[PDB]
RNA sequence: GGAGCUGUAAGUAAGCUAUGAUCCAGAGAUUUCCGAAUGGGGGAACCCAAUAUCUUUUAUAGGAUAUUACUUUUCAGUGAAUACAUAGCUGAUUAGAGGUAGACGCAGAGAACUGAAACAUCUUAGUACCUGCAGGAAGAGAAAGAAAAUUCGAUUCCCUGAGUAGCGGCGAGCGAAACGGGAAGAGCCCAAACCAACAAGCUUGUUGGGGUUGUAGGACUCCGAUAUGGUAGUCUGUUAGUAUAGUUGAAGGAUUUGGAAAAUUCCGCUAAAGAGGGUGAAAGCCCCGUAGACGAAAUGCUGACAACACCUAGGAGGAUCCUGAGUACGGCGGAACACGAGAAAUUCCGUCGGAAUCCGCGGGGACCAUCCCGCAAGGCUAAAUACUCCCUAGUGACCGAUAGUGAACCAGUACCGUGAGGGAAAGGUGAAAAGCACCCCGGAAGGGGAGUGAAAUAGAUCCUGAAACCGUGUGCCUACAA
RNA sequence: GUAUGAGUAGCGAAAGACAGGUGAGAAUCCUGUCCACCGUAUGACUAAGGUUUCCUGGGGAAGGCUCGUCCGCCCAGGGUUAGUCGGGACCUAAGCCGAGGCCGAUAGGCGUAGGCGAUGGACAACAGGUUGAUAUUCCUGUACCAGUUGUUUUUGUUUGA
RNA sequence: CUUCUAGUGAGAAAACAACUGCCCGUACCGUAAACCGACACAGGUAGUCGAGGAGAGUAUCCUAAGGUGAGCGAGCGAACU
């Protein structure tokens, strides 16, 4: 997937619109991502998980790769990704900026 | 086969303890090995000195989950008899 | 098989054809005989022919 | 790893595999009691007798 | 290729991974047992051996590896009746067996129902089935031809000829071919005479050379040439391409509704990309892609180039010699030619008889003569053609869960049958499990709250939810009616 | 798919009773007592066949023609020990296969040598005990059969056991 | 298996001590609810043992060892079968 783990995203579509937060979780052969914060859901657990009360936790779901963008830390905005060599090294580079990741 | 790989594994159930305390161990070896070679595996691998072997074929026996069924895998049992004046096996 | 071991001639199905022509299927034999023959040198009783034998070149030993 | 094992030489390779192979026999028996807790070691072993074998076969 | 990964498949459990994992492509290694199964046996996936080497044990017993089926080719050694020999036997050597793709080809053998309004000739039909051999194609193919415009110049396939000429209880029906127009194109080797060598036992066999035909050719004899062109050869290299992974690949934000925007409205931007798919509803600009550009260590494949290899002679003479024999042909009996014995050619099989040979022979639909055309009884030969079990990429005024494959789902399964064989049913929660914590009735099941959710009358028998059928409530009617 | 018949036919030879227990729940499960049935069997062994139905601990959805706390059902573990028993490393009958071979449109049919093939022939162990489940298999006791090594004792070494 | 020689032969025999002896089946039902009959089916299923009294008897009746009370019941006590 052109996001990773660890990048930091901001939310596109959704219910979360617009909010920014880490990848904790990549997922690609689903095609999903987790990122803190972001689309959080209230899930009734049985207290046999080790958790001596079940009680009703609170976890983020992920969402699809293309509901996000990968925020330029140089500039603080989201943009699209190109890819270019450099130092025989390929990796990201924000087609806003330039700037690489 | 080799010697290492003539015996599987030991079998511990209410019979096989009982067994040990009579001196007789319990083992799953290898489906196509024989008393005289499992005598041979298990002395080489133990330093104790076999005075018999008995030797079972475990018949596959059928199970089930949800809408599969099938069996499990065939096992040959083994009981062990070490002579008296041998060291013991430890598991 | 059946067949002559120097021409090649063997059993085939043929037809008999009453006066009203009726057709029913029929076995055609050549006319094979048990015959003491050199092959590679050595006499052998193989199938032969009675046309193989009329030109005289196979032998008959 | 495979290098080490290229690196051996045929006497120690063989030795080796014997070593692992009783290691192997000792982890079923720890596997079949309440033992053995390391279980992705059985199939570490199991494949570097594989490793082993392989390079024994292509010298 | 660059960040997760240890399948379906959740869950723990334990781990791997920038020292580059998982994953993808090329190459290789390992590849139990049965199975042609092949050491022997056998009720498949099992049992029991011999030989040799090694191995465990003080030693027997045990274990491991290699070889050992049958027949065919060739060689060698042995070796009977029998003397020579041969047969047999032993060893080695060699290449076969079996399976497919329910397709396509060729061949052997070969039905009936059916049609004829019955039925036997005839038709179904040389079809179905069985069997053998195959090849990627097969078959055919280099005129003993087609013709008679005077000519054409191997074969195959397509259009046409034509439902014509014909065949046919002259019924039902069966049914051409040549010319013409196209696809594709390619021609070549022996036998024989003769020469050389060799072995036997002057010819007669092996090898080599020589020769390959019809406006006759060849040998043979003279000459003159030792070139000129070519190939349907090679696991021979070089090079290019291509197949099998991939890299890159433009352009959008707001506002309204909404659980959610791709929808609405306002402004934009891209286009060698407005094909398509996905994304919380319908996206050219969010994602995968597409247009376009680029990429191969390895292994195939194709095409070239080279090398090697192999074919490749002109003229003039005929005195003699050669030019496919139990063959052609004929009688008899069958069969194939559209042609059913018919006036019947032509082709083929069985049986019997049986030629000529260049002043020769065959054909031109009985047959003869004349004329014309050709040269059998030897072989090979690419393309055009047929088919698709599979692989890759696509298409559809094709199906959309009683449809479409029997099978969208663990289907040739469950199940049925002794067996061959027959053969099903069965898709859809939600955007996301967020799959209802907790409380109450109950032994549970199942419910009622409380929650998740946009929606729970979407609660897993889960989208929609028809009708039959069952039930609850009741506005009106009904216990003298056929 | 659902009706009607219809809450109808049927619930598949026969004796059960009560007390106690278990349990949410008992005519149907457990224990006890009496009663009754079979007894050349309805008892005890086995071959075939079945193929885990065996034992232990759980369960009451479905199956059980009612019920079920129970089961030959479901769930989870567990259980079959051989030199002597039966079979194989022994023999063969019928029948079958069949090197070469004979015959035959193909395919194949038949068949010698040689094999396979029991239902037969041959062949060394019995008594007791023990487990929840195995026992001529495990254990105790006492044996037998084939063989290996070693000690000792005797004899034979090629007119040679 | 017993014998005969043919062949083969330097080792033999005995006692004693120790030691070796492989594969397959072994559970359970088995005149049955577990096999063949679609069923927890009044049918069928080879062989062995199969006690007592009376009795020729394995007949017959009642019993021993041993097994079983039959997988819908409770009432009523009409027709009819
Ligand atoms: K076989
Ligand atoms: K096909
Ligand atoms: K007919
Ligand atoms: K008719
Ligand atoms: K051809
Ligand atoms: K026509
Ligand atoms: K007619
Ligand atoms: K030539
Ligand atoms: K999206
Ligand atoms: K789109
Ligand atoms: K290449
Ligand atoms: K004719
Ligand atoms: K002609
Ligand atoms: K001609
Ligand atoms: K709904
Ligand atoms: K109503
Ligand atoms: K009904
Ligand atoms: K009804
Ligand atoms: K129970
Ligand atoms: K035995
Ligand atoms: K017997
Ligand atoms: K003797
Ligand atoms: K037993
Ligand atoms: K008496
Ligand atoms: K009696
Ligand atoms: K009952
Ligand atoms: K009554
Ligand atoms: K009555
Ligand atoms: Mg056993
Ligand atoms: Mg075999
Ligand atoms: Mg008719
Ligand atoms: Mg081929
Ligand atoms: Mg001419
Ligand atoms: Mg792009
Ligand atoms: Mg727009
Ligand atoms: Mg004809
Ligand atoms: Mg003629
Ligand atoms: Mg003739
Ligand atoms: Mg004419
Ligand atoms: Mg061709
Ligand atoms: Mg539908
Ligand atoms: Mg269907
Ligand atoms: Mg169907
Ligand atoms: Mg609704
Ligand atoms: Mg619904
Ligand atoms: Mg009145
Ligand atoms: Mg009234
Ligand atoms: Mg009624
Ligand atoms: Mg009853
Ligand atoms: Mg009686
Ligand atoms: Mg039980
Ligand atoms: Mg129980
Ligand atoms: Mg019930
Ligand atoms: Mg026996
Ligand atoms: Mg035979
Ligand atoms: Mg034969
Ligand atoms: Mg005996
Ligand atoms: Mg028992
Ligand atoms: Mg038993
Ligand atoms: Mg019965
Ligand atoms: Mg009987």
């Amino acid at each position: 997937m052109f996001v990773k783990k660890g990048d930091k995203v901001k939310v596109i579509t959704g219910k979360d619109k617009n909010k920014e937060g880490v990848v904790l979780a990549a997922f690609p052969k689903q095609d999903k991502v987790i990122v803190e914060g972001v689309n959080v859901v209230k899930k009734h657990q049985k207290p046999n998980q080790a958790a001596p009360q079940g009680g009703i936790l609170e976890v983020e779901a992920p969402i699809h790769v293309s509901n996000v963008m990968v925020i330029d830390p140089s500039n603080g905005e989201a943009t699209k990704v190109a890819f270019k060599e450099v130092d025989g090294k390929k990796v990201r580079v924000s087609k806003k900026t330039g700037e690489v990741l | 086969m080799e010697l290492l790989d003539v015996i599987k594994r030991p079998v511990i159930t209410e019979k096989s303890m009982l067994a040990m305390d009579e001196k007789k161990y319990t083992f799953e070896v290898d489906t196509r090995a024989n008393k005289t070679l499992v005598k041979q595996a298990v002395e080489s691998a133990f330093d104790v000195k076999v005075a018999n072997v008995n030797i079972l074929n475990v018949r596959p026996k059928f199970k089930r989950m949800g809408k599969y069924a099938g069996y499990t895998k065939k096992r040959r049992k083994a009981i062990v008899t070490l002579t008296e004046d041998s060291k013991e096996i430890q598991l | 098989a059946k067949v002559c071991y120097f021409t090649g001639r063997k059993t085939s199905s043929g037809n008999n054809r009453s006066h009203a022509m009726n057709s029913t299927k029929r076995t055609v034999k050549p006319n094979l005989q048990k015959v003491r023959v050199l092959i590679d040198g050595k006499p052998k009783k193989v199938w032969v022919s009675t046309r193989a034998l009329k030109s005289g070149k196979i032998e008959r030993v | 790893k495979v290098k080490e094992i290229r690196e051996l030489t045929t006497a120690e390779m063989l030795d080796k595999e014997k070593q692992l192979k009783e290691e192997l026999f000792n982890l079923r028996f720890q596997l079949a009691t309440g033992q053995l807790e390391n279980t992705a070691r059985i199939k570490e072993v199991r494949q570097s007798i594989a490793r082993i074998k392989t390079v024994l076969r292509e010298q």
